[PDB]
């Protein structure tokens, strides 16, 4: 689970740089 | 969700004539899917 969310973490910084607001799932 | 942009790379970047120069393509594209499914028992002819 640790791994889990610093990759999702990780991904979702490639989210946060049209190309508008993505989106979280039901983690 | 995909966008292609090809621009001079001076000009485009300027946020008030950025649109005169560059050249944009977007495209989005959704697909939802599912398959549901419904089983009936019958065993008696008065059900069927």
């Amino acid at each position: 689970a640790a791994l889990s969310g610093k990759k999702y973490s990780d991904i979702r910084v490639i989210d946060g740089t049209p190309t508008n607001a993505n989106q979280l799932f039901d983690g | 969700v995909s966008q292609a942009e090809s621009k001079v790379p001076l000009l485009g970047d300027i946020p008030l004539l950025g649109r005169l120069f560059r050249s944009t393509k977007d495209t989005h594209t959704k697909r939802n899917l599912m398959v549901f499914l419904r089983p009936t028992v019958v065993r008696d002819s008065a059900g069927l």
